[PDB]
RNA sequence: UGAGUAGCGAAAGAGGGGUGAGAAUCCCCUCCACCGAAUGCCUAAGGUUUCCUGAGGAAGGCUCGUCCGCUCAGGGUUAGUCGGGACCUAAGCCGAGGCCGAAAGGCGUAGGCGAUGGACAACAGGUUGAUAUUCCUGUACCACCUCCUCACCAUUUGAGCA
RNA sequence: GCUGUAAGCAAGCUUUGAUCCGGAGAUUUCCGAAUGGGGAAACCCACCACUCGUAAUGGAGUGGUAUCCAUAUCUGAAUUCAUAGGAUAUGAGAAGGCAGACCCGGGGAACUGAAACAUCUAAGUACCCGGAGGAAGAGAAAGCAAAUGCGAUUCCCUGAGUAGCGGCGAGCGAAACGGGAUCAGCCCAAACCAAGAGGCUUGCCUCUUGGGGUUGUAGGACACUCUGUACGGAGUUACAAAGGAACGAGGUAGAUGAAGAGGUCUGGAAAGGCCCGCCAUAGGAGGUAACAGCCCUGUAGUCAAAACUUCGUUCUCUCCUGAGUGGAUCCUGAGUACGGCGGAACACGUGAAAUUCCGUCGGAAUCCGGGAGGACCAUCUCCCAAGGCUAAAUACUCCCUAGUGACCGAUAGUGAACCAGUACCGUGAGGGAAAGGUGAAAAGCACCCCGGAAGGGGAGUGAAAGAGAUCCUGAAACCGUGUGCCU
């Protein structure tokens, strides 16, 4: 439900609090992107390209039902409504009723 | 694409075309046994674009009858 | 075998023995080979010798 | 149809055609059923060279593998053509 | 378990060098030995890439194994004249109509299929790591058709196809 | 956001609205009923028109070209008419399939029992073959039944394992009455009349078309009195067929959608303990880093389909008279019903055997008639066979949605949770397996050392690395290595 890019706040987990924006979507396997939330080391294999190989430091995405928008008034966690005239399904976020 | 299309008439331009496309299709397949033209999505444009056109055609035998 | 103005057949039924065992039986109905008149012309059909003893032209 | 331009494919790169080519005598996949003679109607309209021969050979598939997962290769009809002297190339070029 | 036991599938290799980490089993050379009316070549029945090159090598090889008919990655079969179909037919088969039979079908005429048969035009060299009476180099041959050239007829009291 | 498996690389495409999901099309090489012909399935070869191209042959595209039947039209043999037959065109005819089922009909066994077996049973079972329909079959009385009678068939329960049948043994075994589900009845044929045609000796009598006419203590014709041709009724499912067009409701896509990160603790992770707040026509389920009503998809309620449908109502359209009175006479189902012989189905095995249906012989009445009332006869009661249509009540599933299991949890459950009728096995019909799980995600082990390389040891990754490719748990047989005590 979430698309690239709101501001998220992750809702549980180990990184439970921290918030980013999103890198990328995953939409078939219900699995978003969110900067430096998730941040795990990986071991490369020497490429071609690059030749450094070495450790990289991305992140794997998370489950989206750990995470939600904000109200940029509030700045709470709410959840998600619709209908808005002239917006083509805007989301209404409770707390009502800003969009976006 | 369709209204780019059924604007331009049967005989001066699917002749035009379909015969370019052609030679935008099997160009490329000269191409593709060699790798110089690389742009490998390129096909998908030219064969696809065949194949709304040929359509169009069956359907004004249709649209004749 | 089956002919032409009524529908008589081969009904194959049992041939019941004394002390009865009992076998089996064809019983094909009569037959004789006749001009019968159909679309122009006649010849020619099997005939059941019901319907030829006095019925339609021989 | 049946067009000059659907009936060829591609030319085939080997180490056959390095020598082939230096002889007025060029490779090319055809169709599965095209025949010799549609092979002239090609060269002569696609490409505006006048053909000497058309020899056609045609291949069986290689019944390859993979894993578990064993399949038959497509078959392959190739065509050496030649031209005729005073008459040039229309190759990658 | 038997048990590190039976078996390792007839049949001479040996020596030097090379490869590689590793060699009796792989490659090369040189001696020797076997078949030689077959273990030679050519090409059917079949097989469907086992062919060639370049790498590997766990697995299949009745042992190793740098090797293979194993694995991968590419490459590999060129026909008017060769075999077969644009020809014909044999036993047989199928079979319009037809005849018999509860049905399904059984048989069968005219017809047609069906070589192992009959007819039938190409040959001698070269050639590659792979194809050849196909590629190629010289001759040829077979049938058909005429943008052409000549030769000879006859104009239905008619050349010719037949 | 997208370029399916597929986890990566290139090349690209998209809120000038893409990827996806539905409707409606178009496209759809070849084989296959295969249908121009041959064929050893996935290929060869034709011919007729038309096109492309070469000077031409050669070559290439576009359709058509089977067989049977039917409607016609030309021809039209021996043989004269004329026919067989031959030629042609027209048929959105039909041959094939499959839901391995259910339902009719034709054929149709055996093994088993009877403790043997041959009458019987098994069993009109399986199997083969023809039919189609979503259902089929049957059906408006020659029906039950014996009174104050019931009123088409079908299905269910009783009736009842009773009446019975049976080497009367094994075993077979009904009906009717009673109560429900469903609930509709009608056309043909025949006389009579009208129109044609078609012959005979005018006369006469013989085929079609159009009315009329549908029966039982008798109806129709015929005749005589009425009565309509509507505004009344019907109608595409029988009742006769057959058309459209509008109103509403489902279905093939959806859209909206309530309430908290409550705090703290344990932890790798809260969805868990404790202390707490809310929503609820929603606490169905399924994900969610671990057991969520409140995180997500959703759920409950509401609402929408441009296009296809399926259903119900209307309008349009279409079509249509019903009765009394009498009986001078004409009809009411012919090589048929019954009867002999021989069989079968009826629960009834040939019997005191009614009844049905077949083969083959015979063979009647036709209202003053005739048939049923378990051999047969009289009386009495029902009822008209020898023609046809008939939805629903019923049986079914390869199926498609939504759902439920005191069903299974991988030697179970379908054979198949896994690229299964695969691999293999067979010439061939056929037989026919095994094979689930890393982690919450690849974070799938960068780097160093040994090693040719697999294979390890450190290093990091994560909660675990003893979790690292049969990858959660890992038992036992087994195979080891150390051993304390005995040899």
């Amino acid at each position: 439900h979430v698309k690239k890019g709101d501001k998220v706040m992750v809702i549980s987990g180990k990184d439970k609090g921290k918030q980013g924006t999103i890198l990328a979507a995953f939409p078939k396997k219900d699995r978003v992107l969110v900067e430096g939330v998730n941040m795990v080391k990986k071991h490369s294999k020497p490429t071609q390209a690059n030749p450094q190989g070495g450790i990289s430091n991305q992140e794997a995405p998370i489950h989206v039902s750990n995470v939600m928008p904000l109200d940029p008034k509030t700045g709470e966690v709410t959840r998600v409504g619709y209908k808005v005239e002239d917006g083509k399904k805007v989301r209404v976020a409770k707390k009502s009723g800003q969009v976006l | 694409m369709k209204a780019n299309e059924i604007r331009d008439l049967t005989t001066a331009e699917i002749e035009q075309k379909v015969k370019s496309l052609k030679e935008e299709l099997f160009n490329l397949r000269f191409q593709l046994a060699t790798g110089q033209l690389e742009n490998t999505a390129r096909i998908r444009e030219v064969r696809k674009a065949i194949a709304r056109m040929k359509t169009v055609i069956r359907e004004r035998e249709i649209a004749a009858n | 075998r089956k002919c032409v103005i009524t529908g008589k057949k081969t009904t194959a039924g049992n041939n019941r023995s004394h002390a009865m065992n009992a076998s089996k039986r064809t019983w094909g109905a009569n037959l004789q080979k006749v001009r019968i008149l159909v679309n122009g012309k006649p010849k020619k059909v099997y005939v059941s010798a019901r319907a030829l003893k006095s019925g339609k032209v021989e | 149809m049946k067009d000059p331009r659907d009936v060829l494919k591609r030319p085939v790169i080997t180490e056959r055609s390095a020598d082939l080519m230096t002889e007025k005598k060029y490779t090319f996949e055809v169709d599965v059923r095209a025949n010799k003679t549609e092979v002239k109607d090609a060269v002569e309209s696609i490409f505006g060279v006048k053909v000497d021969k058309v020899n056609i050979m045609n291949y069986k598939g290689k019944s390859k593998r993979v894993g578990r997962y064993t399949g038959m290769t497509s078959r392959r009809r190739k065509a050496i053509v030649k031209l005729t002297a005073d008459s040039k190339e229309i190759e990658i070029f």
